[PDB]
């Protein structure tokens, strides 16, 4: 209200309303899902177009060949970020030999993110990321808020009706944790938690987006007809 | 961090007036009274020590200070902003003179730099004013004696006798009756007590009154001898002694 | 109105940061006291210990600057170790440069332009602090200088600081109307601490225990701070007459 | 470069360049114009190091321009040479200088007098009624001193730059491809095309 | 450093500040830009509210840039003194660099360029000026006239006015100059430029200024008195 | 008014607004504790479950700073990560230059003049964490409790989070009942009580019970994760209390 | 006041929507892709008549294969322009090569959001990039002041566009020739403006893989002009 | 954070006006009146100082004419201190000049950089603009004699006549009235103390009250002499003109 | 004084054929009369079907292929997964040894 004019003013009841907004931007977004297995981590993403002229907006980025994510928000400010998180796998690769753990990756986006939280002038991101990977501990699954929260789960979704794909993943729990060695089947489950958040429209062969990294898997995107096995 | 404060905090009202300039003035104002005289062989600077506590030791506290051995200055207003200016003062009068002419400066250029760096928290990005008015009395070789009066918009001007804070215009008026143009250093000195008994509550006397000159020469002072062209320093502040002593003949 | 949250002046001439910053000074509801001896320079404080889960020997506003020149602080802790660090870390360059040991009152004067600063430039607040240093001289012997918000500083002959402060500041005028000497002529800081003891019981009228004090003593070449037993020791003293 | 020399007679100022660019073992060029027009009764040959001859020239002819330009107003010639002057002082104690000297021939129309500076590289300068840069004076000047008047007429100085050239081409050792001759005046700067 | 955006977008997507400085622009004194086919002239408005004015050494208000090339401007004077150094330094840079003087559209698309960024940087404001930049481009005969705005768009005009009451000389100019025709003399393109500006002006005393560019670098200022005979056949003209 | 729509701004009480409100952020975060016992520290914090999804034992709250430094924080988790980061800056310097690992009160004092410091200007925001820290130096054991205004001081026990009144009491009885002291293993399975005590300010979701500890006899004076048998043992002493 | 890089309560950037005012105002730009070429098109809108409309350049080239249409706050796009020219030109000096029109349309949009309190304010003007290369084939992209690039069959920009869209979503298909594209250009150009469109107040340029981007003469317009006049008055 | 207090000294209203620059010029024109007149043979400056005292030093008081060089002084209107930072910058810019180039600066080239400096003000850096109006007096051997004002927005003109300060359109208005070009300098010297006289608000215009100084060729043979009026000579000029 | 060149050996030698390219080179590393290493890779595999190798100072040649491969995968990241063709390999290692103009990789470079 008076206090919602930047980020480095706490409101009286101690919140950053700055750091809202920008996590409101994320349930504008569509609807990404995350999911994984003992051997795989897949993301599934809904991606959006302008009009029927229109192309589908990109939403999975590369950021290794053992690690990736999918954005939902401001697309820009996850170039931003993706291109940092690019930066540190590299500089742990070249200097250190060594790919960068998954959970350190993590680590490094939350404190990039808090230092837009605390100063005058800047703004927090406005997009929310799921990264999976695959390192020397096995598949990992993070959500990222630009509030500077990261959290590792089995599971999870983000955007707009995200709470159909949430739900069904707490459902289906016990049974994709235990798909290891079957990169269909995890698959196949991320494509039916997606599609508890879809409504008037379904996944066709430019609408969705499918990645997957694994024990012997390169962190690899499917688009186009090499995802209309699945629908 | 960073001084993000880049801007000016004084700007000219529709009016045309400088806000915090004129408030300055006012904090001026309610500064206690000090004074300036000049004889024909000397200045005369004087104002009250109004201690804060009488546990206070007021001696610890010095309103009138030595900028040269040849330049002395008072104030009114706010005690820490003169302070500083003091500091800053001593250091130009060095750097921007002495170290390129081997010489001290004389009492007009350096009441120029000190006018400078007040006009300066006047303009300059993210400060106030300085909330003081100065009185700047010195000696040298080519100007003879002269007082100064410097305003926290940076002014300055060139006074035979003034008086500055609480009751200056009282003051004033008291000494266009008594200056005139053939005044000795003693007659200043005495027109100065009693213009300032006026301003003054209660104790009157030479621990609750501050006064120094610039007169002759005090080779007594110099602390070395035998380079006859240096003779010691003009700048003397009158002891309570002294002060008491010319308290008697009032 | 934001005259009031920035130091430039109001229309009267009067800066309500600095004036603030004098208040934010009582919010500990902690007194302190000042007092000159022949050879040394007391400082006693009130401790107050009002969690049971704290560790009270951690619980200090007392700080020894340098070996010579000890500080206790009338304000929140934060403010107070700000102060405290700058103030060790001015003493200490000052003897490098110089070649001997920074004085009590050029320190105090050192930290009260800073603090003139802070009420001249607008993106700095005002420390809301009262510095009290003490020490026993080379040149001036047994010294208290006093800093506050404003930039102002001054000798003291004695002092005292906190909500209190006037009680205390009344008490030791009427002492030293009596005595017509600007000290306590005692030969020991033990009696000088005791009689700073004394004077505050009497003016704030309350009693104190071991654990309810904070000394500081200045001497010749160093200043210490009493233990809770070496204070146990000065109040059963005061109790035998 | 090599061989630059200047002449100030009655009512205006005569400037000699010789032509040859010699890189080290071949002559590249023969016909090499060492010479700027600063303003239109201001002109500028100049000697020295490959590159920084010209640059600094075209430099100085910038400026010129630049002020004549903010003004609509030509400097003298005596304000010319002192610009210049400064900016060489200024270049000797820089990084890397300017290995560059300059004779600046002008007629200031205010006096209504021809005027010849001679500048070198450390910004040394000197008024003279005749100059020269390099070895081009050990030659010149024996000659020069004898038969120079301050009365004489353009072609009295042309036959007396002839001598002075003809002296150079027997006792140099260097072919310089003879020279570019240039006259400043109330008229402007024009060039002998025949010399 | 002072780094406050003072020219940013409102709800309706409007910069005011660089809106606020063509307000600035509307203010000054009128200037008149026409091309004929072998020249360009350019016509300023004096306001007769100053007189005791030293005509000799106050500031004229048509600027040589180069030797082939002249500005105007209507709007803040202290302003357009930064556009006319930043041109004219940029005019010997080109002319050092590329070893050709600058053609009137690279001229007029630097200066633009100066404008666009003052409103879109930190800690500025945008120049309260318009100019008119008019030439010929090195070994060319074809007359040339550019405008330049606040926001820094620019365009070619056969004939263009800027300033007080431009609406008025724009009116005047849109059904009195013929494209298919342009004033074919000097005479012709001075006559309907004075005309222009005596829909506008006041007495045709010292308040019109008038100046001639021709191809190959030829460039005059008119005197009061050649003016003055134009001022003064144009109303004999009238009467009937 | 308007005090308190700028940081390091006085009231006219003396009050720094902006300070007071980040503790409303730090009242709002999760409990954590610290107890201090004979020859060290113990850690312990509530991990409130927000859903099945979440990986058990993989977020990881607790935080070490060299390696004899434990550090747990209450309100943004962010602030609090990037507290400790300056704090392991700091740790490094102090042993670069002088050798030995950094002491825990002066390690105290660092992290004190930082968060001091973003109450000075109105260009930064306060913290909105209050952290929990502490470990074992030459001279002993320490336990120390940060605020958002910066002001810290040495503890017995500490507690802070939205179940910190209920935790305080607990702690106050553990002080009485030993003035001797307590021994590493009984803190361990003091803390576990206390944090499924304090949960009932939090019954809504389950949780998880993270502890950690630095102790001269039992981890060689390093900061030490409480892990599998023991972490259980003291799991199963609080299930046992609470019922 | 307000930062300059604030959000709003619905999580959009109050500055960036702004600019999409201003481009709203601008004058209409259309781009077509085919597979034979990509078409773009502009309402030049003099403000006057006395105005040398040859003189408004709302069409540019930044290589010989990526051309760009603009709309809004035209005075933006130049160091826009200046930027693109730079990075195409940058890329074939480093890998002696042409640059995708992808990478080529996102380091163009990567200057979008660096404003702040960098510019001062974000761009006031889109862009309809097109081009040509061996990998995607003929390419429209629309970049926007939000650092968002969408790619299109087909698209128009400005004060003419969701009525031009709307147009375009009607007639466009796979198998467009490039005199089909053309015609359709100043058909729905000459729908949406002001003015009555002709060779002087509209312009057209396409960029073909043999002869690269290409701004049409007017004299050339004019043929297409009346050729479109004819057809339509043909049923 | 810091933007909350930030005036933005350097924006345009919705006229299109400069409000900084404005409020400066309401300011000036509170303060004293100053006159220039140039004449055939020399230029006159004049000058009232605001209220003064009788314990006020004269003689070595000087708040209105200052010289930047031989052939160049100014008159100020505004704030004082003001004024002293932009002449020190323009003595430094003169002899800047001189060192370059040899020759003393021409009148108008030093005009238009300290109006530049004063621009600059107005167009970037977030600070106030000076509160001082100029009227430059100067010789040159390009235009001779010169009279230049100069003020806030940092626009300047050149005059035959002018004013600056207090009561500026009612002293136009009298100089426009009694000015001729042919005009000499014992008669401009009248003439600017006349208009002075009837403008003043003072009850009468003595000598404590002026400064006065005149730029002559009345130095022996072609060359040029300023001439700061003392005290004694400003009282014996108001006897000789009728005026005391 | 330091000498911060040394010399590690080492022949490489590559051939192009009509649909088929190969590059080798000895194993042998070395310093003065010593032997280093007998079985020290010298020619590697980049991606893209690319292979390089930078004989002579061996430090300057591990940091050029070592930003050569670094290259090849930000070519990938910035232009959408594009094959990096062996001319604009070629073109890009020209500006990785001339941004060293003044202080160069002392190699010799194959690919
Ligand atoms: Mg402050």
């Amino acid at each position: 209200n008076n206090y919602d004019g930047d980020t480095v003013t706490f409101s009286p009841t101690g919140r950053l309303f700055q750091v809202e907004y920008a996590l409101e931007a994320i349930k504008q977004g569509s609807v990404t899902v995350g999911l994984r297995s003992n051997t795989h981590a897949v993301l599934v993403a809904l991606k959006r177009n302008a009009d029927e002229l229109s192309s589908y907006q990109k939403k999975i980025i590369k950021c290794d060949e053992h690690m990736g994510l999918s954005l939902a928000g401001l697309a820009p400010d996850a170039r931003v970020l993706s291109n940092y998180l690019r930066q540190q796998c590299n500089y742990s690769s070249l200097v250190f030999n060594r790919k960068l753990a998954v959970e350190r990756a993590g680590h490094l986006l939350c404190d990039k993110a808090q230092k837009n939280t605390q100063s005058y002038g800047g703004r927090p991101y406005g997009v929310g990321l799921l990264i999976i990977g695959y390192d020397k501990s096995g598949a990992h699954l993070l959500e990222f808020q630009p509030s500077g929260n990261v959290t590792e789960l089995y599971g999870t979704a983000i955007g707009a009706r995200s709470q159909g794909a949430k739900t069904y993943l707490e459902r289906t729990l016990d049974t994709f944790i235990k798909i290891d060695g079957n990169p269909d089947e995890l698959i196949k489950a991320g494509v039916e938690a997606i599609s508890q958040s879809l409504r008037d429209e379904s996944l066709t062969v430019d609408n969705l987006s499918i990645a997957i990294v694994g024990k012997d898997t390169p962190f690899t995107i499917y688009d186009g007809e090499a995802v209309a096995k699945y629908i | 961090m960073t001084d993000r404060y880049s801007f000016s905090l004084t700007t000219f009202s529709p009016s045309g007036k400088l806000g915090q300039i004129d408030y300055a003035l006012t904090a001026v104002k309610q500064g206690v009274t000090s004074l300036g005289i000049k004889a024909t062989n000397g200045v005369v600077i004087a104002t009250e020590k109004k201690s804060s506590s009488p546990l206070a030791m007021s001696e610890t506290l010095s309103k009138v200070s030595l900028l040269t051995p040849d330049i002395g200055a008072v104030y009114s207003g706010m005690g820490p902003d003169y302070r500083v200016l003091v500091d800053k003062s001593r250091k130009v009068a060095h750097t921007s003179y002495k170290r390129i002419y081997g010489e001290y400066p004389p009492t007009k250029l350096l009441v120029s730099e000190v006018a400078k760096i007040m006009q300066e928290a006047t303009q300059s990005g993210g400060v106030r004013p300085f909330g003081v008015s100065l009185l700047i009395a010195g000696h040298d070789e080519f100007n003879g004696f002269s007082l100064y009066q410097v305003d926290p918009s940076g002014s300055y001007f060139p006074w035979k006798a003034t008086a500055i804070g609480k009751g200056s215009v009282a003051a004033k008026t008291f000494l266009e009756k008594r200056w005139n143009d053939e005044l000795e250093l003693e007659d200043a000195i005495h027109i100065a007590l009693l213009t300032l008994k006026e301003s003054v509550e209660g104790e009157f006397n030479g621990d609750t009154i501050e006064l120094a000159i610039i007169g002759d020469e005090n080779p007594d002072l110099l602390g070395y001898t035998g380079i006859p062209t240096d003779k010691g320093p003009r700048f003397r502040k009158l002891t309570s002694q002294e002060i008491n002593d010319r308290l008697e003949a009032l | 109105g934001y005259d009031r949250h920035i130091t430039i002046f109001s229309p009267e001439g009067r800066l309500y940061q600095v004036e603030y910053a004098f208040k934010a000074t009582n919010q500990t509801n902690i007194n302190s006291l000042a007092v000159r001896g022949k050879d040394c320079t007391v400082v006693i404080s009130q401790k107050k210990v009002p969690d049971k889960l704290l560790d009270p020997t951690t619980v200090s506003y007392i700080f020894c600057i340098s070996r010579t020149i000890g500080m206790v602080v009338n304000g929140p802790i934060p403010d107070a170790r700000n102060a405290a660090l700058r103030a060790k870390a001015e003493a200490a360059e000052f003897r490098y440069k110089y070649g001997y040991d920074m004085p009590c009152d050029v320190l105090a004067k050192r930290m009260a332009n800073l603090s003139q600063i802070y009420t001249q430039r607008a993106y700095m607040r005002p420390l809301g602090v009262i510095l009290t240093f003490v020490s026993v001289d080379e040149e001036l012997g047994p010294s208290i200088y006093k800093t506050d918000p404003a930039g102002y500083y001054v000798g003291y002959k004695a002092t005292a600081t906190g909500p209190k402060q006037q009680e205390i500041t009344t008490n030791l005028e009427n002492h030293f109307k009596k005595s017509k000497i600007d000290h306590i002529n005692e030969e020991s800081w033990e009696k000088v601490v005791e009689f700073a003891i004394t004077h505050m019981i009497d003016a704030l009228g309350t009693e104190f225990s071991k654990n309810d004090l904070e000394v500081g003593v200045a001497t010749k070449d160093k200043f210490f701070t009493l233990s809770a037993e070496n204070i146990e020791e000065r109040l059963v003293a005061i109790a035998e007459q | 470069m090599d061989i630059i020399l200047g002449i100030r007679v009655q009512d205006s100022v005569i400037l000699a360049s010789s032509k040859a660019v010699t890189r080290g073992i071949s002559v590249l060029k023969d016909s090499d114009d060492k010479t700027r027009q600063l303003s239109p009764h201001t002109l500028m040959s100049f000697a020295g190091e490959a590159g920084d001859t010209v640059q600094f020239a075209e430099y100085i002819q910038a400026n010129i321009q630049l002020y004549s330009i903010r003004e609509d107003y030509e400097l003298s010639p005596q304000a010319v040479s002192s610009f210049v002057r400064q900016e060489l002082a200024k270049s000797i104690r820089s990084r890397r200088p300017y290995q560059v000297n300059v004779l600046i021939g002008g007629y200031d129309k205010k006096k209504n007098k021809p005027e010849l500076y001679q500048i070198d590289y450390l910004g040394t300068k000197v008024e003279l009624p005749y100059g020269a840069h390099g070895y081009s004076g050990f030659y010149t000047f024996s000659l020069l001193d004898h038969h120079y008047r301050p009365d004489m007429t353009t072609e009295e100085g042309l036959d007396l730059l002839k001598l002075c050239v003809q002296e150079l081409e027997k006792r140099m050792p260097m072919d310089f491809k003879g020279v570019i001759v240039k006259i400043v005046d109330k008229d402007g700067i024009r060039q002998v095309d025949d010399f | 450093g002072y780094d406050r955006a003072l020219s940013i977008f409102s709800p309706d997507g409007h910069i005011f500040q660089v809106e606020y400085a063509l307000e600035a622009v509307k203010r000054g004194t009128c200037a008149v830009g026409v091309k004929g086919k072998n020249c360009v002239v350019l016509g300023c408005e004096r306001r007769s509210t100053l007189k005791l004015q030293d005509t000799r050494i106050t500031p004229s208000k048509v600027s040589k840039i180069d030797s082939h090339v002249v500005l105007s401007f209507s709007g803040l004077n202290a302003d357009s003194r930064i556009l006319i150094e930043k041109a004219r330094v940029e005019a010997q840079s080109h002319r050092l660099t590329l070893e050709d003087p600058v053609t009137v559209e690279y001229l007029t698309r630097y200066v633009a360029g100066v404008q666009q960024r003052y409103t879109q940087s930190g800690g500025v404001r945008p120049f309260g000026v318009s100019t008119l930049i008019a030439g010929f481009d090195p070994r060319d005969d074809e007359p040339k006239l550019y405008q330049t705005e606040p926001s820094g768009i620019y365009s070619s005009w056969s004939a263009q006015t800027i300033g007080r009451n431009s609406k008025t000389v724009r009116e005047f100019l849109e059904k009195n100059y013929d494209r298919k025709e342009p004033p074919a003399t000097v005479e012709e393109c001075v006559k309907l430029t004075v005309r222009s500006l005596l829909e506008v002006v006041q007495t045709g005393a010292k308040n019109i200024e008038i100046t001639v560019v021709k191809p190959d670098s030829d460039i005059v200022a008119l005197s009061s008195e050649e003016i003055n005979q134009y001022v003064t056949q144009i109303e004999q003209e009238k009467q009937e | 008014t308007g005090y308190d729509l700028s940081n390091s701004v006085f009231s006219p009480d003396g009050r720094n607004f902006q300070v007071e409100y980040a503790v409303k952020a730090v009242e709002n975060g999760t409990t954590s504790i610290g107890i201090k016992c004979n020859d060290g520290v113990v850690f312990a914090v509530e991990k409130l479950i927000t859903s099945k999804l979440l990986v058990p034992q993989k977020n990881v709250k607790i935080q070490v700073v060299d390696r004899h430094i434990g550090c747990v924080y209450s309100g943004l988790i962010p602030d609090g990560r990037h507290l400790v980061n300056r704090g392991r800056e700091e740790a490094a310097s102090f042993k670069k230059l002088y050798k030995t690992p950094i002491p825990i009160p002066a390690f105290a004092d660092r992290l004190g003049q930082y968060v001091q410091a973003h109450t000075l200007y109105n260009s930064v925001r306060p913290f909105g964490v209050s952290t929990i820290f502490g470990g074992v130096d030459k001279n002993g054991a320490h336990l120390y409790m940060l605020e958002p205004s910066g002001s810290y001081w040495g503890y017995k026990g500490a507690a802070t989070g939205k179940g910190r009144q209920s935790a305080k009491a607990e702690l106050e009885k553990l002080v009485d009942h030993h003035p001797e002291g307590l021994s590493a293993r009984e803190a361990v399975k003091q803390a576990a009580k206390i944090i499924y005590l304090a949960h009932e300010d939090n019954k809504e979701k389950d949780f998880e019970l993270e502890i950690s500890w630095c102790s001269l006899s039992e981890t060689n004076g390093l900061h030490k994760f409480v892990k599998g048998d023991l972490l259980q043992e003291a799991i199963d002493f609080a299930q046992k209390e609470i019922n | 006041d307000r930062g300059v890089s604030t959000f709003s309560p619905e999580g959009r950037l109050f500055q960036v929507e702004y600019s999409l005012e201003a481009i709203k105002l601008g004058s209409t730009a259309i781009g077509i892709a085919t597979k034979e070429g990509v078409v773009l098109g502009v309402e030049k809108r003099a403000t006057s008549p006395l105005l040398e409309s040859d003189s408004i350049e709302k069409i540019v080239e930044i290589d010989r294969h990526i051309g760009c249409a603009m709309s809004g706050l035209t005075a933006d796009a130049r160091s826009m322009i200046e930027h693109a020219r730079t990075a195409a030109v940058t890329h074939n000096l480093y890998y002696d090569e042409d640059i995708n029109v992808e990478s080529l349309t996102q380091s163009v949009c990567d200057l979008a959001l660096r404003f702040g309190e960098l510019m001062s304010r974000p761009f006031g003007v889109a862009l309809l990039i097109a081009g040509h290369d061996a990998d995607d084939g003929y390419q429209l992209f629309h970049a926007e002041p939000s650092g968002t690039f969408y790619r299109y069959n087909a698209k128009a920009i400005g004060s003419g566009s969701e009525g031009a869209q709307a147009e375009l979503l009607n007639e466009w298909h796979s198998s467009l020739t490039l005199k089909e594209a053309e015609l359709l250009v100043l058909k729905i150009l000459k729908q949406v403006m002001e003015e009555k469109l002709d060779e002087n107040n509209a312009q057209l340029s396409c960029i073909t893989k043999q002869d690269g981007f290409k701004i049409y003469d007017n004299e050339k317009t004019a043929e297409l002009i009346k050729e479109l006049k004819e057809k339509e008055a043909a049923e | 954070g810091s933007r909350r207090y930030d005036s933005r000294t350097t924006i345009f209203s919705p006229e299109g006006r400069l409000y900084q620059v404005e409020y400066a010029l309401e300011s000036i024109s509170h303060a004293g009146t100053a006159i220039g007149i140039m004449a055939s043979d020399g230029i006159v400056l004049a000058a009232e100082r605001k209220v003064t005292s009788t314990l006020l030093e004269q003689d070595t008081s000087t708040e209105k004419l200052y010289k930047l060089n031989d052939k160049i002084a100014v008159a100020v209107a505004g704030l004082t201190a003001d004024a002293e930072i932009l002449i020190n910058t323009a003595r430094i810019h003169a002899q800047n000049y001189l060192k370059t180039y040899n020759e003393d600066i021409p009148v108008e080239i030093l005009v238009r950089r300290l109006s530049d400096i004063k621009q600059g003000y107005t167009q970037h850096g977030g600070l106030r603009p000076f509160g001082v109006s100029f009227i430059y007096a100067g010789y040159d051997d390009r235009y001779g004699y010169q009279l230049y004002t100069s003020n806030p927005s940092g626009n300047y003109t050149g005059w035959k006549a002018i004013s600056v300060g207090a009561n500026t359109s009612a002293a136009q208005t009298l100089l426009q009235m009694d000015y001729k070009d042919d005009m000499k300098v014992d008669d401009a010297i009248e003439l600017a103390l006349k208009t002075l006289s009837k403008t003043t608000d003072s009850s009468a215009l003595t000598y404590d009250r002026l400064e006065f100084a005149t730029i002559r060729k009345g130095a022996n043979d072609g060359e040029v002499y300023q001439k700061i009026f003392k005290p004694q000579e400003i009282k014996d000029i108001l006897v000789k003109t009728g005026i005391t | 004084q330091f000498n911060p060149y040394g010399d590690n050996g080492g022949t490489i030698l590559g051939i192009a054929g009509e649909d088929f390219a190969v590059l080798a080179g000895d194993t042998r590393n070395i310093t003065d009369y010593s032997i280093n290493s007998r079985y020290e890779p010298k020619v590697f595999d980049c991606g893209d079907n690319i292979v390089m190798s930078a004989n002579g100072f061996a430090a300057d040649g591990d940091a050029l292929v070592k930003r050569f491969k670094n290259s090849v995968k930000w070519y990938h990241f910035d232009h959408n997964d594009k094959k990096l063709s062996i001319n604009s390999a070629a073109r890009n290692i020209q500006h990785l040894l001339y941004g060293k103009r003044f202080f160069p990789y002392y190699v010799h470079t194959i690919i």
